[PDB]
DNA sequence: AAGTATTGATATAAGTAATAAATGCAAATTGC
DNA sequence: GCAATTTGCATTTACCGACAATATCAATACTT
RNA sequence: GUAAAUG
């Protein structure tokens, strides 16, 4: 049976939808049961293996496992039970005076509802499944997650209950539960073993605990493992029965739940949440907020469209896969099968220790390799296992947010974000007509497939037309021939496209062909590209695609000039690397460098890709650090010389950002915080997307405390603690979390449209998937978008955004004593101080502040005449226009922040016209 | 005939790497008196004398020209000190070492093929007379190195194959309240453990007067420290310096064994015996209930336990049946 | 006055050492 | 003001000399 | 922490 094969053969559309219609019914019980969760049937499995081996009389206690696990949970539930009772007896007491008990009840409310049954399924199977987790085999786990998994374990289990029908558990909670529990565990599980006495040499039968409690050095700190005896070992080894509660996630067989609440949607039965917040409270919190006034309508429909599409395997392109990896060998990507590591000869031990560091490093580099060709092989199977299994079935693939709005999907193993691999094995499950112009653009995607994008559109289907003879060739014989794909820049998409096109030629009117191969359209230098629209400047907005042209202008080909240019002047000097990378510089070792400038990439990022770029040449093969940096200086003042509009809107972002990181609120800091002289900032810069999607950035000191449990005390982190924010990462993190932001609100919009005109959509950040019918009609969708998400100026939005939401807050400044105009805030700090009767310092500054407002937001008009006549420090700052010019004791500045970069004249409506803006 | 460098001359010095030295010849033969290291090596030609960081040298100026061995070795790494060092002795009988005692295969090599320096072997029966060590560690961060001698005194690996070697040790005055630490005291480590067990130890010297407190009062007394001021050691931004004397001895036990079971029980030192059994394995505790038979020692914290009570648990830890592989670990 | 509790420091092990030499990215940030 | 100084966009996967360290004790803080 | 992938 294959239901992609069936529906090719399906010859009319009205049967195709019928068929359809019985295709989802037939697969709503396998996506119940692929979505399953096993804390249910594991209990009854072993309740079942436990009575027919007592019905038995005799067994084994390798198949005796599951008898045992009957065991330790009827041995568990009684104390489970027993501290449900005191959870009731604790909770259930009006009166709250505490007579300095020992006992805790904050767990307690945690773990009262539900956790009197299938508590030890989560035990059991968790505390079994981290068997070497963390190299605690030296056999065990470290108890730092192993009391956190079991607790996130035992929330998710509340969550996904409650679909069914203290939203988010601290970290505290999570591992006291956690805790708790695990040492109940411990308490009742036992195991037999038999061992030999040391004197007289006889054997012994004697049952021992099996899991123990432990610690361990590290370089001399203590880590506080959790250990599991050599029978469990044994006995879990020789079965394989991991029989784990959570399943991988895979790609789902029926249409997704459309998305409703931030966390209603996405899997059937398994709860998502809209936004991949890294259990940040404030995130949480802004995001529930937004959903629950309801402004993020075109977010959810953009997300519907882009989780709506069906995909399906190639089955032609994974005959070739599976054919190399049965072969095993190195390939264009697949690094092929190491069997052993090969250890190098040493140098006797009497040579040098130069030369015993060297060998060792030789060591150390053989051991890396055999590790990341291990890695990678372990990645490629685990990604063809997934493909064999699905192969012929109706994919789907639904889509989640991170805390910026990048849409990515909710399987990470198998999707179309991944390698070339990953995107050549997969195809449209949809079959479109071709028509007139499909033909054009299947030879256009296969042109800019091979990287010669460069070039205009005519000139890219010339160079499809000389090559079709080797596209029939390889896509006749995929291996055994000239193996021509293997030479394009992305081979698996370039192999599909070839037996695509073949088809398409073998055929005679390629009109009536029916393709299902998508065809990217992708923009070059989207955060260029945004910069550009946003400044409007026509200098960088012709040099990157936005103005209407014939010949599409290569950015990467004119950095890539530059760069030779100063590499040649660099060589008549005459620098040694200069001569050596003078004449071998392209496109491709400064792409990367320039895509990810605008992104915020550092000198050391960009030295990695750099580098990364460089070393398949091998030309610079045994080192190429010195070379990477030097180059890398070069492109950055390549870069600098290149881009001056991007740059003002960049330092803008980054100084408002440090200005909102250096801010005090003026109520919630009137409360004593302990240290008085000194604030603390608690404020992180937050605005929304022109959609209605408010981001809020995480970036805080998170610091590790020791939190008091049964078992130990673990060293963790609780991030519901409120914690200063991190100046320098918000500063370095606000630009390109804009740019970011900006391209989601387009990709959401052109999702939108797409679907609502009836097209099949599946982007991949900047690049848009189409049928090669499509395209055309996407393309004037995505120009339309992109037209409504520029007509406004968006950065002056966001200045008023930011003025608006922080309109009473301070900041905090050090200013000379010198200053006239500081004499005056002494002036008015000496009376302040006197009528209070103790010293005045900032807290009191603030409180005056306070009080101020107090007296000016009073909609009593008798209330506003006393604001007035009250002067304050914030006071004295209302008649000074630029406090920079005014800017030895610290002092209290209002919050300004500066006004928005010149704007240059633009009208960006120009682009519909264009063509090679977005190709 | 060997001339002390001067105080002005130490003072020239630039490099010091954070060892604190002493430049008093009225200290160094007060402590020498006290010491009297003539008793147990009673030929002063016979003695052969190694030392580990020498540092300016004026110890060891101080010690060739009171008894004159028949070869002083002084094993230094550092530049400006061995500058020093050369200049300042030459021409004297004094031999002069450029290695570095951290590197193991440096007394490997001294010792075993190219012989420059040779030494005696003696049996373990009585304290050695040929061989004498003295070394400087006070540095703050090489406080390591200093139970890795001590475990070498166990493992009669790196010098004690030579026999029983007394050593004196300059040691900062923190290290040695953590060695010299008595059963029940704050300062109780497996440091401690390790020197009751290898070692017989005697504080000779201590600057800090104040520091004195730390220590128990009747190993105070009976030791007599040479207290000495704060400001006669060159370097005075650094912690106060104390001097010790190690004698190994002998001893009867798996020390194997006898370090795990030490090591895993003084990571809980004040929980008592009566639960932290089971630590060391899987029904330990049980099978610890079982076997011991004194209700003191199963109420006691491995704080306040002694090196006998420490053995004995050790032996009950063998005669275990079920006794995991420490090897392992 | 009686207390009790939350916070902060220090040690732990022992060859991925230390200290000074070395070197490089610079810059936005953190000590005095 | 001055010297040093420690990092610097998002998402996912695999692997490991090993990754969120823990026990105890005193000093400050709070409550009665 | 190491490596890789994507933008
Ligand atoms: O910088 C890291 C590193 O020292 C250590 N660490 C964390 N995970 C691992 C691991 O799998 N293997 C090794 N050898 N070391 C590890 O902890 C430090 C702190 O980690 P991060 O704060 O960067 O957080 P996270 O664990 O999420 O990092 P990563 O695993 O995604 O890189």
């Amino acid at each position: 049976i294959n239901f992609f094969e069936i529906y090719n053969s399906l010859p009319t559309l009205e049967e195709k939808k019928a068929f359809e219609s019985a295709l989802n019914i037939f697969n709503q019980d396998r996506q119940k049961v692929l979505e399953n969760r096993a804390t249910e049937a594991a209990r009854e499995r072993w309740k079942h293996d436990f009575e027919e081996a007592k019905a038995r009389g005799d067994i084994s206690i390798e198949k005796n496992l599951n008898v045992k696990l009957w065991k330790w949970y009827n041995e568990m539930l009684p104390l489970v039970k027993e501290e449900i009772n005191h959870c009731r007896s604790l909770l259930s007491e009006k009166l709250s005076d505490k007579k300095g008990l020992n006992k805790v009840d904050t767990n307690r409310l945690g773990y009262g509802p539900y956790l009197t049954l299938i508590d030890p399924g989560k035990m059991c199977v968790i505390t079994i499944l981290e068997l070497l987790k963390l190299n605690s085999t030296g056999e065990g786990m470290r108890t730092a997650r192993a009391v956190i998994s079991v607790g996130k374990a035992i929330e998710m289990e509340f969550r996904s209950e409650q679909v069914l029908k203290k939203i988010l558990w601290p970290q505290s909670i999570r591992a006291r539960i956690g805790s708790v529990l695990i040492s109940m565990l411990i308490q009742v599980a036992k195991v037999s073993v038999q061992g030999v006495d040391p004197v007289t040499k006889a054997k012994v039968h004697g049952e021992a605990p099996a899991f123990a409690h432990g610690y361990q050095y590290h370089n001399g700190s203590k880590l506080g493992v959790l250990k599991i005896h050599k029978t469990l070992i044994r006995q879990l080894n020789g079965e394989r029965l991991i029989a784990s509660v959570q399943p991988q996630l895979l790609p789902m067989l029926v249409e997704p739940k459309p998305w409703v609440n931030w966390r209603s949607g996405g899997y059937h039965y398994t709860q998502s949440t809209l936004l991949r917040t890294k259990d940040s409270p404030e995130q949480v919190a802004y995001l529930k907020a937004a959903s629950d006034n309801g402004d993020i309508d075109r977010v959810y429909d953009g997300l519907n469209v882009l989780g709506r599409t069906p995909w399906t395997v190639n089955r032609k392109v994974f005959d070739v896969v599976s054919q190399v990896w049965n072969k095993g060998e190195g390939f264009l990507d697949i690094p092929g099968a190491q069997d052993e590591m090969v250890l190098p000869p040493a140098p006797p031990k009497n040579s040098d220790p130069s030369i015993l560091r060297a060998w060792k490093l030789q060591v150390k580099t053989i051991a890396n390799k055999f590790s990341s060709d291990r890695s990678n092989r372990c990645d490629t199977n685990y990604k063809l296992e997934i493909a064999r299994a699905f192969l012929g079935e109706k994919l789907y693939f639904p889509h989640n947010l991170d805390f910026r709005g990048r849409a990515y999907p909710l399987s990470p193993h198998f999707n179309h974000l991944g390698n070339d691999m990953s995107r050549g094995l997969l195809i449209f499950w949809h079959g479109k007509k071709l028509g007139p112009s499909g033909l054009k653009w299947l030879k256009i995607h296969l042109s800019n497939l091979f990287g010669f994008d460069k070039l205009p559109l005519k000139d890219r289907v010339a160079f499809t037309e000389s090559h079709l003879q080797d596209i029939k060739d390889s896509a006749e014989n995929p291996l055994t021939g000239d193996r021509w794909w293997t030479t394009a820049d992305k081979p698996w998409q370039a192999l599909a496209t070839c037996f695509e096109l073949n088809e398409v030629m073998k055929m005679d009117n390629p009109e009536e062909f029916i393709s299902h191969q998508p065809v990217h359209q992708d923009g070059t230098c989207n955060g260029l590209q945004h910069y550009a629209a946003l400044g409007g400047d026509v200098e960088g907005a012709t040099q990157v695609n936005l103005v209407p042209s014939d010949k599409p202008q290569d950015v990467y080909a004119h950095v890539a000039r530059l760069v030779q240019k100063r590499l040649e002047i660099a060589a008549e000097k005459g620098d040694e690397n200069a001569k050596i990378l003078k004449d071998k510089i392209t496109r491709k070792v400064v792409k990367q460098t320039v895509m990810t400038n605008v992104y915020g990439v550092t000198y050391v990022g960009a030295t990695f890709q750099i580098a990364k770029q460089l070393s398949p040449i091998f030309d610079d093969r045994k080192e190429s650090l010195d070379f990477s940096k030097y180059l890398t200086k070069h492109v950055f003042s390549a870069i600098r010389e290149l881009f001056h509009s991007a740059h003002l809107i960049q330092d803008w972002l980054g100084e408002s950002a440090k200005r909102i990181s250096k801010s005090i609120r003026l109520d919630v800091d009137e409360k004593s915080f302990k240290n008085g002289n000194k604030p603390d900032f608690m404020s992180s810069v937050i605005w929304t997307t022109p959609l209605g999607l408010p981001i809020v950035q995480p970036y805080r000191e998170e610091s590790k405390k020791q939190v008091e449990t049964n078992l130990q005390t673990v060293f963790i982190s609780d991030p519901f603690a409120v914690n200063p924010v991190n100046a320098r990462r918000q500063k370095a993190g606000l630009p390109p979390n804009f740019i970011h932001s900006l391209d989601a609100s387009h990709m959401l919009l052109s999702a939108a449209e797409c679907g609502k005109q009836g097209l099949d959509f599946a982007s991949v950040h900047d690049s848009y998937w189409t049928h090669a019918s499509d395209i055309d009609t996407m393309n004037v969708v995505l120009r339309e978008q992109f037209i409504k998400l520029h007509e406004v100026d968006l950065v002056l939005r966001l200045k008023e955004e930011f003025d608006q939401r922080y309109k009473n807050y301070v900041k905090i400044g050090k200013l000379k004593r010198s200053t006239d105009l500081a004499q005056k805030i002494i002036r008015i700090r000496k009376d302040l101080s006197r009528k209070l009767g103790r010293s005045t310092t900032l807290a009191d500054e603030i409180y005056f502040e306070k009080k101020r407002q107090e007296l000016l937001n009073s909609p009593l008009i008798e209330d506003r005449n006393v604001g007035e006549k009250m002067v304050t420090t914030v006071s004295l700052f209302e008649d000074i226009t630029d406090l920079d010019a005014l800017e030895g004791m610290s002092v209290l500045l209002p919050l300004r922040l500066p006004e928005i970069p010149p704007k240059g004249d633009f009208d960006v409506t120009v682009l519909r016209n264009s063509q090679y803006f977005f190709s | 005939s060997v001339p002390i460098p001067g105080i002005k001359d130490i003072s020239k010095l630039k490099f010091f790497y954070g060892f604190k030295y002493l430049w008093n010849p009225t200290v160094y033969n007060k402590i020498f008196d006290k010491l009297d290291l003539t008793k147990t090596y009673k030929h002063p030609e016979e003695l052969k004398v190694l030392d580990l960081y020498p540092g300016v040298g004026i110890q060891s100026a101080i010690f060739y020209n009171k008894y004159c061995p028949r070869q002083y070795s002084l094993l230094e790494k550092r530049s400006s000190l061995y500058k020093f060092l050369n200049a300042k002795f030459e021409g004297s009988p004094l031999q002069i070492l450029k290695r570095d005692p951290y590197d193991w295969s440096t007394y490997s090599n001294l010792i075993d093929e190219e012989r420059i320096f040779v030494p005696e072997v003696q049996s373990s029966d009585h304290i050695n007379d040929k061989f004498l060590t003295v070394a400087n560690v006070t540095g703050e961060g090489s406080e390591g190195l200093i139970m890795q001698w001590l475990s070498c005194i166990g493992n009669k690996n790196w010098l004690y194959r030579f026999g029983k070697v007394k050593m004196l040790l300059w040691m900062p005055s923190t290290t040695a309240r953590k060695l010299l630490a008595r059963p029940g005291m704050h300062s109780r480590s497996k440091c401690s453990v390790v020197r009751e067990a290898f070692t017989d130890t005697k504080l000779i010297a201590i600057s800090d007067a104040n520091e004195l407190k730390g220590f128990d009062s009747q190993c105070i007394e009976e030791w007599d420290p040479i207290l000495f001021s704060a400001a006669e050691i060159w370097p005075t931004k650094g912690k106060p310096i104390a001097l010790v004397e190690m004698d190994p001895i002998d001893f009867d036990f798996d020390v194997d064994n006898w370090d795990y079971v030490t090591r895993h029980l003084m990571i809980l030192k004040r929980t008592p015996l009566n639960t932290v059994m089971d630590s060391l394995g899987h029904g330990g505790q049980q099978y610890f209930n079982s076997r011991i038979t004194d209700k003191d020692l199963l109420k006691k914290c491995p704080i306040d336990l002694t090196n006998d009570e420490f053995i004995y648990l050790t032996k009950l830890f063998m005669e275990w049946p079920f006794k995991p592989d420490i090897l392992m670990d």
